[PDB]
């Protein structure tokens, strides 16, 4: 009926990979770097902005202020670009999901699988990690244990919180399919539509614990 | 094997019924203080989705991570 | 079989029995808030809608799937 | 066959268990908010009966479909 | 049979389970409404009633068609 | 004989515990209203008694309805 | 005989869990409003350690109803 | 024997799972009070402490009753 | 081997169908007043940062400790 | 054997269940009064932390007495 977690396969050096997804997260990081080509293409300093100036200007200016608070933009100006990059790239990952190719499908998020996921989840820790030593060098120590139970959730929990969310959409619009079709189109409809929601509120909640954790990484 | 079948259907029923206890109250707690804010002042919303929805994505993870682990018990039954 | 089949009605039972519990604790106190601000200021209640039917649709949401995951174990049983 | 049966009644009991959970519960805490703000002022009651009902509305239809649900369930067994 | 039996008070224990969980509570809820709206003002005592009963009225159907149901589970099994 | 017996203590195990539930936290709600009234204005305490006991009434009635049912599951099992 | 005495202890066991969440949530929220009061106003602590220990005494019965209960289903098992 | 001791086993992870709810809200709850007067009035914090223990004696005690028969249950089964 | 193995599975849904409440709810009733009260002073938001953190850090660590012995149960079944 | 082994992982199982279930909400709602102590006045910041760290102390005992309580069912099973 339905299996989850099945991709195409492949080695390059002993190690394995998925020949399937690897697609799906090259097409998005095609088109966040086009999209840049198009914001030199058309940036403006003295006039009207294109929509994609103003489009990732609202991005920016948000991440900004959003890290103004977290720590002193000076002290960490390298969190911003990380923090427009990680949602945007994140973004476009779950939207590129809105284009059924169901036949099994083509065009999978690659937050399906937990690779695309832990990465985001280990990358931004070694990012924060370094930043907080790069800076230094809790209120009870009576619970002291708990702070390295924390520290080792905060990953697990970005990575588990972004798979398991968009793996259940990758589900969802396989167990609609089971449906007659003179029907399923409007239940696929509203799943699609929430899923649109819930695939950009997933990025902005990604990037904001970013942004949150490299302030508790940085703080005295 | 039929015994381990249904222990993985109960196991991961189990596991969707405390997600959606728990995501269900937390988002309409959360969502409490969002409506009484902009019952306070109009404007509050503007400032609020910001709090919101780091708010509801900290309670949604309960769910969604549990969500994860059911489709392994029930599809991929790990025992 | 039979024991896949009585494990799929009982852990289809949980997955509803916990959607409901989110689902009908989670639009009473988003509803709550929704009363007491209409309450504070009548002028609002057209505004109020749109945080209430965010929280209203978020706590839904956790019902649907649940809904979803049921029929899945009931009609579509994984083993 | 009779070991589906029951897991058929232990299924639609735990369906109708978290239904009432859900139903009792989220019109307390509707209704809760309906008497506070009748009592702060007496002339609200007929504005507040438009966000109250529209929340026991809600709170109530996880009541039926989960009772639904458990007819399905038990007089016309899925499995 | 016996194990349909078991299987129907099993699930009857289930639905009064959770109809004196919603029940009580929902009736808790709404009522410390009541007691702090006549603690707000004494002579409110009659208005209150309305939007009480109402409350009680919604809490107490979600209990009685619960007792129904079980009855039918139990008195009436199903299968 | 037995596996109704075990039946019959599971679900009247069920009814007392749910019982119990809505019971001890329906009246701690219940009763946090009267001592805040109580703390608020103490001239209130002679008439905060009688919403009190309306709410402990209602609170206690479903209750001792689980109380008489789990008996009739138990001493008196109906299957 | 063992099936009666495993369900025997299954159904105490659900006695006294549904006994201690109604017996320490409903001592919890009570002792609240106490700790509220006494906060508010010290003089009001001679006066309140009645409606306290009244609200405690009612949260208090569900639980030793239930104890009481428990001892049968666990040392006079009736059926 | 063996089914007796998986009964007293399961058993006795109800009592101890009823009791850690009952403790942990309440506790909880209890502390929101002492928490909210020691930031409202500093000069309250020596007074607060006999109503917050007073009322963690009556919560922990319920859990303490809990873990005394959950010992009892599993090293020395009545049955 | 299979009803140490359903065992396994029930008693490790249970570990996560309580762990997932507790985060919930916990997460929710602890962002409600992080949305209060900036709600209230708007600057504030940089202060409660500190207080929320610490306190969903607790609920998580809650939820975390049990994922764990849920696998410890699954993959590693002490008593099977 | 088996029986018992599979009584001990779900006794152990609840245990944990229970201990997740009143920590996390009595660490969220200990929380709450943290952060609106800190939303009131940021002044009280560093005295708060002595009845937070009371609060989450006695909550946290009861979850690590029922962690204790899960090794010693699952890892030195009492049968």
């Amino acid at each position: 009926q339905i299996e989850v977690g099945e991709h195409h396969t492949a080695t390059w050096l002993g190690m394995t990979v998925n020949t399937d997804t690897v697609l799906s997260t090259a097409i998005a990081g095609l088109i966040v770097i086009a999209l840049a080509f198009y914001l030199r293409a058309k940036v403006t300093s003295t006039d009207v902005p294109g929509g994609v100036q103003l489009f990732f200007e609202a991005i920016t200016i948000q991440m900004r202020n959003q890290v103004e608070s977290a720590i002193g933009m000076r002290i960490a100006p390298f969190v911003l670009p990380l923090a427009v990059t990680i949602f945007v790239f994140i973004l476009i990952s779950n939207w590129l999901a809105v284009l059924p190719v169901q036949y099994t499908e083509l065009l999978k998020s690659a937050a399906a699988d937990i690779n695309y996921v832990l990465a985001l989840a280990l990358f931004v820790f070694v990012c924060y990690h370094t930043a907080g030593i790069w800076r230094r060098g809790g209120h009870v120590t009576l619970l002291a244990p708990i702070n390295l139970v924390e520290e080792v959730a905060k990953p697990i929990s970005l990575s588990l919180r972004l798979f398991g969310n968009i793996f259940a959409g990758g589900i969802l619009v396989a167990l609609i399919a089971l449906f007659p079709p003179y029907i399923m189109w409007a239940p696929n409809a509203i799943w699609k539509a929430f899923d649109l929601f819930v695939g950009a509120i997933q990025a902005f909640i990604f990037a904001l614990l970013t942004i949150l954790y490299f302030s508790q990484a940085m703080e005295l | 094997d039929p015994t381990i079948a249904a222990g993985a259907l109960i196991g991961g029923g189990l596991i969707m019924a405390g997600g959606a206890i728990g995501a269900g109250i937390g988002d309409g707690v959360a969502g409490n203080a969002l409506i009484s804010g902009v019952a306070r002042q109009p404007e509050a919303q503007g400032r609020l989705f910001t709090p919101f929805f780091i708010t509801v994505g900290l309670v949604e993870a309960a769910y969604f991570i549990n969500l994860a682990f059911m489709a392994l018990f029930v599809f991929a039954t790990p025992v």
